[PDB]
């Protein structure tokens, strides 16, 4: 049974996972930008009458309201999720502490110090 | 490898003098300067803290890769400071969680033999048939046929 | 208790969320400028909402992970 | 700061700072006034030698334990013992350290209240907490269930615990312990000619019991073997010569634990009070208690007790259940190790009886929520 | 999206997504607070273990079912059970899934209205629908006629249906069910010496009933045989050993179904309330109901009931009609399978009680057209 080679494999897979996470985040950013360009259409309104200005403005206001509504919904969702994450993280930490802290101590800190003092 | 050469390079003569004082009993004379690892068992016990005998043999056989059976003072230095804690902080817990999430690309919350197999195959590293089963024991700590969060965390415990 | 409490809360949030809406009654150039500004505002809103979706997805995966771990205790 | 994990016990006081592996100072709890007249002038003769000092001058003292059976019968001597423990064996003033005493189950209330009143008025500690001696021994084993038999030197008690929920109706406290075994050994040694009477010679008989006695796996076979051969007779050298030879007194002294009829006690042995304590528990946690029987306390250090007890319980218990007896090598200090672990916990840090709370409710605070 | 087919039941909560074959998570519906004191600190002890977790720690809990006879008597506990079912056994937030509860016939209105109010206010589902537990069991059999006897654990009800037209004047609901059989078995076991009293030991008696009891084809002959030979005495090992031997208690416990005078109930057995339910129907659909008698529910899983019931009905019914008793092997989950089938239908997709409708008419919407 080799252990140093296992350590090499561990560190190398750690590096590979780091690189994969980097490239995956990069792809995520690219897809986010692409989808953002896809969904929010750009509009050009040069040399237009004021009536078209009113129409575009009102549509934009309605879209603003809708987007803020969706942001409110997803924000409530995220707040609830974060609350659950904090609670469950605390619970799992308590479980781990129960399992492990009974095994933490300072062994032989001064026991070996008693040689010939008596 | 020479990674721990750099690791031991951090400590200057301040610990070198103490190490030479400890090693002077190792060089007790009547020797041709070979300096084997015979006393190393108690040399690592010079201050009391001594690791597993298996780790002691791993350190012994690991260094002196030429097989000369000669203990370089640099080799003894790095092996005795290896008794001292030496780690690169083992990444980050959030970072490790992201790493396991990437590992759990199946989003199942578990990694089987195939998941880890593909994970390391993507690295391209040669892995023996004598391995894999070793990795099976290392990962499947619960003997449940999968790799869990605690099992992964122990598997990646402070490794960098 | 979410029968009027949550509904009125979000209604108030939307009401305060809306800012002034008095624009097209001005000269064309600045109106066009501000309309472009508000398009960019909506664009950033959509980008941030997508970011919120992705963060919510990741946090839901993490909540699945925490549920899985707490189930792994048994 | 660090907490002081004291453990009064009865026979050996064990103390030390929280978070270590072993108690810092372990010494007998005896206070012995001199009894003769004394003719040398200026020798610097004190009026009472306590602790380990009175185990070296015991030739001219009258040692008397201040704790009879868990309860404390002589409060002045106990105060003297505590003062010695704090100032000379640890050398830490109590004004800057929380304390965690230990107490046997089912003890009189007045004992506990007086203990807390002393700790708060005389020594003036910042905060003290009293814990049952068996829960700590369960901490030290790293378990969370199990029925622990803590056979100390004063009193033997048997507290069953499941999933952290103690069962108060199933505690079986029996007053046979190491001291009664010492007295019975001193009483059966007279059958060969050796008479120990003085309170100082009780210590010699205790040393004989510790070094020679063992628990027989089967009593009748050992009684028959010791009566025919002579392979058991082990000799021992008194503090002045004149070696003595102990025959079948070796396994007859600790046999009293499993047959308390020897010293005239009515109750059943420690092999049957554990089974009775289990049977009082609910029907669904009996398997776990059977599998996690824990031994602790000094008197459970006899060579060969973890097999005799398992054989007896297996005889009593149903044939299907597995009987396992946990006997860690660090049995003697198990209670104190558990006390250190408990005092080192972060969750426990707000359970101490703070001094302002005592000032508001008096010594009767200990029976209240802060248990 | 997919619909959540929950089925509260009384004794086992069965849930799962619509369109599958079997419920995803099946677990007892019990909520048990701990009853002892608890001495270990930081053990992470919760205040109420629900579902299948409280069937493993039942040694130190006091389990109490939140549903007595179909009706719900303790709304807080039922809310806790639902919350557990949604979040931990299925892990799907209810904000994005329709729900299809089930309810026994002839239940109090307030129960149903409170159920819908909870589902719409606390869990905030998009739309929920309440269905009678017998129509689903008729769905699962793939029939469209037939009289279904759904002998659950809370209440036994007998709904006849023809060509899809339910007959509301012929529903015979009887409150004898599995729980009363458990209590009667626990009461007749005392005739041999075995006493089960604690609410935790009721689970052990339930296991005995499930694994050993069977319905006798002829009662008097079995009573005579069990009193002479000993070929019936089957033994069973308690959770701690001490095997027990059940004699003629085997077929006397489930015989209460056909003679409710055993537990003091006046009414007639399940063999005669079916015939009475048929005879209340019109004279021209009695042949079809005779030929398509359906069994469902857990308690109809006793070995040998599909023959005893057929013999009894053949004795009661006219000699010309053919009596057939449909007893599918998937009896226990028949109601839930039918619920999945009903929720998967396209024609049913517009019968849900949409949330805006509830906002306009209040909880009393359930009694209205959306039944
Ligand atoms: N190695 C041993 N073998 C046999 N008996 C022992 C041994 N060590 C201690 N004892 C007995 O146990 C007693 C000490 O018990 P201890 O656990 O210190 O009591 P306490 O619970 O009061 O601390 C002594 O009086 C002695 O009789
Ligand atoms: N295999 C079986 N044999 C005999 N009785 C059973 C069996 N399985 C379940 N039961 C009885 O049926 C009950 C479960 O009935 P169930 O159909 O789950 O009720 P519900 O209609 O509330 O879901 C249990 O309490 C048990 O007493
Ligand atoms: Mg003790
Ligand atoms: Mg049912």
């Amino acid at each position: 049974i080799s252990a140093s080679r296992k350590l090499q494999l561990k560190t190398l897979m750690l590096q590979i996972a780091k690189q994969e996470m980097e490239r995956e985040a990069e792809e995520r950013r690219g897809e986010k930008g692409r989808v953002l360009r896809t969904r929010c259409q750009p509009l050009e309104l040069d040399g237009l009458g004021f009536e078209e200005l009113q129409d575009l403005c009102r549509q934009l206001h309605a879209r603003v309201d809708k987007v803020d509504e969706e942001r409110y919904d997803v924000e409530a969702k995220v707040t609830k999720n974060i609350t659950e994450i904090a609670d469950l993280t605390q619970k799992i930490y308590d479980l781990r502490g129960k399992f492990k802290r009974p095994t933490l101590r300072r062994v032989r800190i001064s026991a070996d110090a008693m040689m010939q003092a008596l | 490898d020479d990674i721990y050469k750099a690791a031991v390079e951090q400590l200057t003569e301040e610990q070198k003098n103490e190490f030479k004082a400890a090693f002077d009993i190792f060089v007790l004379g009547a020797e041709d300067g070979c300096i084997s690892t015979k006393e190393l068992g108690k040399v690592m016990r010079m201050l009391g803290q001594n690791p597993t005998p298996e780790e002691l043999q791993e350190m012994i056989d690991e260094v002196d890769e030429d097989g000369s059976g000669t203990v370089d003072f640099d080799e003894f230095l790095v092996m005795m400071v290896r008794c001292m804690k030496d780690d690169s902080k083992g990444k980050s817990e959030e970072e490790l969680s992201d790493l396991f999430r990437m590992f759990d690309k199946n989003a199942d919350g578990y990694i089987d033999l195939d998941e880890l197999k593909m994970m390391l195959q993507a690295t391209g590293e040669t892995i023996t048939e004598d391995d894999i089963e070793e990795l099976m024991k290392d990962g499947d700590k619960n003997n449940d046929g999968r790799i869990d969060y605690d099992e992964f965390l122990e598997f990646m415990k402070g490794v960098e | 208790g979410k029968r009027q409490t949550e509904r009125e809360k979000k209604k108030k949030i939307l009401a305060e969320r809306r800012k002034v809406l008095a624009i097209d009654h001005l000269n064309e150039d600045q109106l066009r400028e501000k309309a472009k500004e508000l398009w960019q505002s909506i664009y950033n809103l959509e980008a941030e909402k997508f970011d919120l979706q992705e963060k919510f997805k990741q946090q839901k995966y993490e909540i699945n992970v925490l549920r899985n771990r707490i189930n792994d205790n048994q | 700061t660090t907490a002081l994990v004291c453990d009064n016990g009865s026979g050996l006081v064990k103390a030390g700072f929280a978070g270590d592996d072993a108690p810092r100072a372990v010494f007998p709890s005896i206070v012995g006034r001199p009894r003769h007249q004394g003719v040398m002038v200026g020798m610097g003769q004190k009026d009472s030698y306590v602790g380990d000092e009175a185990q070296s001058k015991r030739g001219i003292l009258t040692l008397k334990y201040p704790i009879e059976h868990g309860i404390i019968t002589n409060w002045d001597d106990m105060e003297k013992i505590w003062h010695h423990t704090f100032y000379n064996e640890l050398r830490v003033a109590p004004e800057e350290h929380p304390t965690l005493l230990t107490e046997a189950p089912l003890n009189p209330k007045a004992n506990r209240e007086k203990m807390t009143q002393i700790m708060f008025e005389t020594f003036n500690v910042p905060a003290m907490y009293v814990a049952i001696q068996a829960v700590l021994s369960l901490y030290a084993s790293g378990r969370t269930t199990g029925i622990v038999l803590d056979s100390g030197d004063g009193v033997t008690h048997n507290v069953p615990i499941y999933e952290g929920y103690a069962l108060p109706h199933a505690i079986m406290r029996l007053d046979l312990a190491g001291r009664d075994l010492t007295d019975y050994l001193m009483k059966i040694l007279t059958e060969r000619g050796y008479s120990f009477v003085t309170t100082a010679e009780r210590e010699i008989v205790r040393d004989i019991k510790e070094k020679l006695c063992y628990v027989a796996l089967d009593f009748e076979n050992e009684m028959a073997t010791a009566a025919s051969s002579s392979s058991l007779e082990k000799s021992y050298e008194l503090p002045d010569g004149q070696v003595i030879t102990i025959g079948n007194e070796r396994f007859r002294c600790p046999e009293t634990l499993f047959q308390p009829s020897f010293i005239g006690m009515e109750s059943a042995g420690i092999h049957e009070t554990t089974y009775n304590s289990i049977m009082k528990c609910d029907i669904d946690i009996r398997k776990d208690l059977y599998a996690n029987n824990v031994l602790s306390g000094g008197t459970t250090m006899y060579p060969g007790i973890a097999d005799r007890m398992q054989k007896e319980i297996t005889a009593l218990a149903p044939s299907t259940m597995k009987i396992k007896i946990i006997a860690p090598p660090e049995r003697k200090y198990s209670v104190w190790i558990g006390g250190s672990i408990l005092a080192s916990l972060s969750t426990f840090q707000q359970m101490w009886i703070s001094k302002q709370e005592y000032d508001e409710a008096g010594p009767s605070i200990v029976h209240r929520k802060c248990f």
